[PDB]
């Protein structure tokens, strides 16, 4: 479950 | 020294119509001279802060192929790095520098709510983040070195991933389109605009990021509704018949769960205050943090040639009520603010610089100095000689 | 050795009818020669187990007058104890024990999913919990000893409580009824009736717990609606025109808001599945466990062929719903099986009052993917077999 | 002050 680049913490 | 608004000779309206959430759009010196407040050097310094996030890519170079390390980091990292293939990212600089706030004037035709942040990268020669895809609406703003983008017009569903990488990389890419941005050149996306951005030089890019919420992150925002239940209306079934095959969650026990969360959602101001809060809440682990001023002395200073500042622009909003009322949001705190004095909401969220000559009305009210001390003790303002 | 119900002498529709969630019934020897399956050392034994919910309330005799002990406890706990003026209170004992699971099969005119647990507690002489109001829906059964129960017959709507107790006891309580308990009567109790339980003698209590969630609870359990989505619908403003007040939430936000909150709650489908989950998933500390290794699609088919039988370990975490296009969906301790509509009147089987035996499960033990659904879920530890 | 019944 990978999170986007732009998301961060 | 900066523009009242960005976009370039478009007028806000225009871009809104044409460009914003549809179309890219590339602006050629939408800040006419600039260059980053902050350096690399401090940036770096800067992910070395205890709370602040921030992450560190190598493409190559690393243990493996596109290796991700979490801050905060610590000088020692950033010894051992090769000179070439990896970037640093660090988040919501905005809340943490007030010269970067102050580019957050320029973007003021959208609601302060739609704002998250503006995070910062930094980049040596052939250092990238690779090509993927945003939620974001994105202004990539070139504010040193040059970074060669390429883009690809049409929006993507589907979303074509590279296996287990840490990362949000599309296995995938063709461009249709490749800029070379320099400082002062603004590059704006709208929602999963697919993009490659990579380092031609020593470069950092300002990216001011703006973000809506989907079904899913509302569903998971929704506990804080229970914060102005105490409890609510319960479930009750006095009108139960004998169950037959008692396993079965019946249409009419679904009905009244149903009938249960639709009573707190179809409750407007219920709902105001829920969202606004939510919305406003800080989103990662950085807070705002305070000093302790006399009504007396706070009338006086500003009387004196002060002004008051505000910390975080996204984490500031409001909302109004039927009754004449309204509810300001700040940092995910809910101030109720009576008929008479509701107007200061907007003012306080404006763009108007708040100093002793715009708060002339209110500085007179003891209920609206009361309001003031609460905010610049809760971090929301800070007072500025 | 437990009749079909709980009710004795009367029918679940005129208990349901005249008294569920009104009125207070006493039901005298509603289960005749009932005695506890376990023992009060047993039950302590219980309490020590890690992963337990267990507490210890001293009326007197403690560091501080009405102290409460929190578990998971050691055997020292207990030898320091009064004589009297105590009590053991231990959670989900029918997911512990399956012959008090047994006592839970007596209350089936109920769906699975309003029932909570059963909460057993052990009481010396002159023990109680104090004067308090659950939510709950309950019937208290004595197993042990007797106890005397004071209640009233006025629901409170505002409770005045005692400040700083740790256990939620009334400021005032004037009972109008009173009742001592043998082993085997039982007495029901509607939410929010004020009831006083004093331990006569050595007493065990056996508390069968109905719970029904309330709009805070829900909200709190929305977040598990995220499983079915994977984003879902995004707000969007292209039609955005520039912002007179930057600060403002206007109203035209607030509509989009609701209709993606309204689109979540006003599909069935989804609904139904999120709340058959939440409300099947274990409430506390304690989940159930897989056995040994899988036992084949071929071993299960000979084994249950030779004459096994087929137990549900937790009731209260089994339900299913029936869809508008004939599919269904098995819930068992927080998980979501779908089942296609042919092989979907197997949940009402599985999960209703019958036993579970090669007779039951006939027309559908040839099929391969009920014999891969049971194997499931055995592996998850919701259904336990058992040879004869 | 947690409900009685509820247990955690
Ligand atoms: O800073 C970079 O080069 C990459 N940043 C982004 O793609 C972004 O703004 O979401
Ligand atoms: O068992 C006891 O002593 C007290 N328990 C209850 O009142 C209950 O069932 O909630
Ligand atoms: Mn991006
Ligand atoms: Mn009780």
């Amino acid at each position: 479950k990978p999170a986007e680049v732009r998301m961060g913490k | 020294q900066l523009p009242e608004t960005i976009l370039g000779g478009l007028a806000p309206e225009e871009f809104l119509a044409n460009y914003w959430q549809k179309r890219p759009l590339l602006i050629r010196q939408a800040l006419p001279g600039f260059r980053s407040p902050i350096t690399p050097e401090e940036l770096a310094g800067l992910a070395c802060e205890e709370g602040v996030t921030a992450r560190l890519i190598l493409e190559k170079g690393g243990a493996y192929p596109w290796e991700v390390r979490y801050g905060p980091f610590e000088p020692e990292d950033f010894v051992a790095l090769p000179p070439t293939h990896w970037t640093l990212l660090v988040q919501e600089v905005d809340r943490l520098v007030p010269e970067v706030a102050a580019l957050l004037e320029t973007v003021r035709f959208v609601p302060n709510w739609r704002l998250d942040d503006i995070m910062v990268s930094y980049a040596p020669e052939g250092g990238t983040v690779g090509a993927h895809i945003d939620n974001y609406d994105v202004f990539l703003v070139q504010a040193w070195g040059r970074r060669r983008w390429q883009i690809n017009h049409r929006p993507v569903e589907r979303e074509e991933l590279v296996p287990g990488l840490e990362v949000r990389l599309l296995a995938h890419f063709e461009p249709d389109a490749e800029w070379i941005l320099e400082p002062g050149d603004v590059l704006y996306l709208p929602p999963r605009i697919p993009h490659y951005g990579v380092a031609l030089e020593d470069c950092m890019t300002f990216s001011i990021g703006f973000r809506a919420p989907d079904q899913a992150e509302l569903a998971e925002a929704m506990p804080r509704m229970a914060a102005w239940l105490d409890g609510g209306r319960r479930y009750a079934d006095p009108d139960l018949t004998p169950a037959d095959e008692p396993g079965e969650i019946t249409p009419e026990a679904l009905d009244q769960i149903q009938a249960l969360l639709r009573a707190l959602i179809d409750d407007r101001e219920r709902l105001a205050r829920w969202f606004g809060c939510i919305i406003t809440e800080p989103r990662r682990g950085l807070p705002p943090e305070p000093p302790p001023l006399s009504a007396k002395q706070l009338h006086r200073r500003l009387q004196q040639g002060a002004t008051l500042r505000r910390n975080a622009i996204p984490e500031l909003a409001y909302v109004r009520h039927a009754d004449g009322s309204a509810t300001l949001f700040a940092s995910g705190e809910a101030y109720e603010l009576s008929p008479e004095l509701a107007d200061v909401a907007p003012l306080l969220t404006g763009r108007r610089p708040l100093t002793a000559e715009t708060l002339r009305p209110w500085l007179e009210r003891d209920d609206f100095l009361e309001l003031l001390q609460t905010l610049i003790h809760s971090g929301i303002l800070s007072l500025i000689p």
